[PDB]
């Protein structure tokens, strides 16, 4: 699984090179991960899957 | 797991 | 000069048909999203004896 | 290798049990004598084939002379099916050409046995499951129930499981990759510095 | 503000003016770039603004 | 004898692109019973814009 920006950026956009919008998908999926991995006692099972 | 379908869906 | 010959089982000759497509590449087209990079192609059909 | 008179077929690697297809069997002659051929194929109960051009007798084929026939066939069984084709010569049929000796070796009939593949009919589709188990100095268990037989066909159902740990699949290349010399502005300096 | 082209392509846009010294105005039918494949150095297309 | 000649042509052979420049059309009528030909140069500046 993963997540993106909102499936395409709504306003007129793009023309290549990620202009003012680096597409930030790997970073945010990884932040999601790091959230999923976080727990005081120890994380659970499901967050691990 | 894998398998085949569509013996129906006929109109 | 151009030629073609179809080797076969035991390299024997095979009767049949052929179409060569000799081709230049990379025409004036922009080759991007509405444009074929395919440049001038000449197609030569033959009945291989 | 070679053969003075042989038979070769043509068909794809794999097919589908439901729909049919044709099987194209050519015969080839390289001996100077020009002979009528009796070509056919023995079939199993595991499918159903029918000819297109069986009623007419072939006439002859000479040196470098190749005839061809076909068979419209639908598979029944699943997996690999051997297809058998027998071709031989005939004497005393001097109607196509001048003569017809038709006296080959003890294996005068080319009796070739060829397999093919067939996949199970219907739109093939899948299902995925995953699980992370970690007995931390102990024991853990799980149970996974696999049941989706709505409007399905027998024996297309397959599954499989795979055990691993997948941190190391890409831990080689990227890890040895990016270890670089710092330079540039503070921005670029961080860019090159932080990742390491 | 949006508008549309009529049978004569005409639009009579009105703008109230209680504002700063000098004003700039533009109109388009598409966006501020030659959207299909503008960056190649080997492209041939544009749209007026 | 009556009316005038027509022809609808296809521009695929022209490659209406970056590095193929403006369009000159030279039309040459050979009037019969004189062999007499005369030309008109036309639409040289068809703005392939
Ligand atoms: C028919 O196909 C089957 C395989 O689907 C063949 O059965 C055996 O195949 C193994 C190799 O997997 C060979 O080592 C055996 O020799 C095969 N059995 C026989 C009959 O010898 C089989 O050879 C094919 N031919 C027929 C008509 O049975
Ligand atoms: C090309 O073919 C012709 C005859 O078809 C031959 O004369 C010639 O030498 C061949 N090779 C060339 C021109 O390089
Ligand atoms: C432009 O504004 C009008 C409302 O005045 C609206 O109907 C229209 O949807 C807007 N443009 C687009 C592309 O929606
Ligand atoms: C023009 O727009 C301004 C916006 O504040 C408003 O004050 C003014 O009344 C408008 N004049 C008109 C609609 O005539």
């Amino acid at each position: 699984v993963h997540w993106e920006r909102p499936q395409k950026p709504k306003a007129p956009v793009g023309h290549f090179y990620e202009p003012q919008a680096p597409s930030a998908e790997v970073e945010m999926t990884s932040y999601v991960l790091l959230a999923y991995l976080t727990a005081q006692p120890a994380p659970t099972s499901e967050d691990l899957t | 797991l894998k398998y085949n379908i569509l013996p129906e869906k006929e109109e | 000069n151009v030629s073609v010959c179809g080797l076969y089982t035991y390299g024997k000759p095979v009767p049949g048909h052929v179409t060569v497509s000799i081709c230049r590449k990379y025409s004036d087209a922009s080759d991007c999203h509405g444009e074929d990079s395919q440049a001038f192609c000449e197609k030569f059909s033959g009945q291989l004896n | 290798a070679f053969q003075p008179f042989f038979v070769e077929l043509t068909m794809p690697y794999s097919v589908i049990r439901g729909e049919a297809f044709t099987l194209k069997a050519t015969v080839l002659n390289y001996l100077p004598k020009c002979i009528r051929v009796s070509v056919q194929l023995e079939a199993s109960p595991a499918f159903l084939a029918v000819p297109v051009e069986k009623e007419q007798a072939p006439h002859c084929i000479c040196a470098n002379g190749r005839q061809t026939v076909s068979w419209a066939v639908t598979p029944k069984s699943l997996g690999n099916v051997n297809f058998t084709v027998s071709a031989e010569a005939l004497e005393s049929q001097e109607l196509c050409g001048t003569e017809v000796p038709s006296v080959p070796e003890h294996g005068r009939k080319d009796t070739v046995i060829k397999p093919l593949l067939v996949e199970p009919e219907g739109l093939e589709k899948e299902t995925t499951f995953n699980s992370l188990l970690c007995p931390s100095g102990g024991e853990v268990s799980e149970e996974l129930s696999l049941k989706l037989p709505p409007n399905v066909v027998e024996e297309s159902a397959r599954a499989s499981v795979s055990v691993l740990g997948d941190i190391l699949g890409s831990a080689m290349q990227n890890t040895q990759n990016l270890l670089q010399m710092p330079y540039g502005c503070g921005e670029q300096n961080m860019v090159l510095f932080a990742p390491n | 503000s949006n508008a549309t082209t009529d049978e004569h392509g005409l639009v009579q846009f009105s703008i109230n003016t209680t504002n700063v010294m000098g004003t700039s105005l533009t109109v388009r039918v598409n966006y501020k770039d030659r959207s299909p494949c503008y960056g190649y150095q080997w492209v041939s297309e544009e749209h007026e603004e | 004898s009556h009316g005038c000649f027509y022809q609808q042509v296809k521009t695929k052979v022209f490659q209406l692109k970056r590095k193929e420049y403006e369009m000159k059309l030279h039309t040459e009528a050979q009037i019969q019973e004189e062999g007499t030909v005369v030309e008109l140069t036309g639409r040289q500046s068809s703005e392939i814009t």
